[PDB]
């Protein structure tokens, strides 16, 4: 019925809007990740345990898992824009 | 920034912002037809949510794996 349909469209819309804010928030929290990563650098200056961590991270974000996760999310968003 | 987060996040944020306004635009805009078109919108909106939540999960794993890596 018309009413059920409207209720469902409202649900979806709200659900979608939440997913948008959640993502926008996750993106913001990444500045903490930024700060943390720079701190890891400073510690890498003197500590080689830190240096090894950093390099692992760098490789991860360039051709590793992090980069793939990243490309995955980005392409899904591009797919969404696509269908619009 | 050591791991070029600036560009990664900037491009990602741009994708989201573009999607957000475009969705917002659709969102705010014979009886049989009407009932069918809405059923179709509900189908699309549903997939959107799925693809959108998948993206969200990925960005979370990203965060988790990054932070995990910075601490061990």
């Amino acid at each position: 019925g018309i009413v059920s349909q409207t209720r469902n469209k409202e649900l979806l819309d709200k659900k979608i809007r939440s997913e948008i804010e959640a993502i926008k928030k996750i993106i913001a929290e990444f500045d903490v990740v930024k700060e943390s990563v720079n701190e890891l650098s400073e510690k890498a200056k003197t500590d080689p345990q830190a240096a090894e961590k950093l390099n692992k991270l760098i490789e991860g974000y360039t051709y590793g898992e992090e980069r793939k996760l990243y490309d995955s999310a980005l392409s899904k968003i591009e797919k969404l824009i696509e269908t619009l | 920034d050591v791991i070029d987060l600036f560009n990664k996040l900037g491009v990602f944020q741009a994708a989201i912002l573009m999607f957000a306004y475009m969705y917002q635009a659709q969102s705010d805009l014979n009886l049989t037809t009407t009932v069918n078109n809405s059923q179709l919108e509900i189908q699309q909106m549903s997939n959107t949510l799925n693809l959108l939540t998948s993206a969200r999960s990925d960005m979370q794993s990203l965060q988790y794996r990054t932070i995990s890596g910075i601490s061990l």
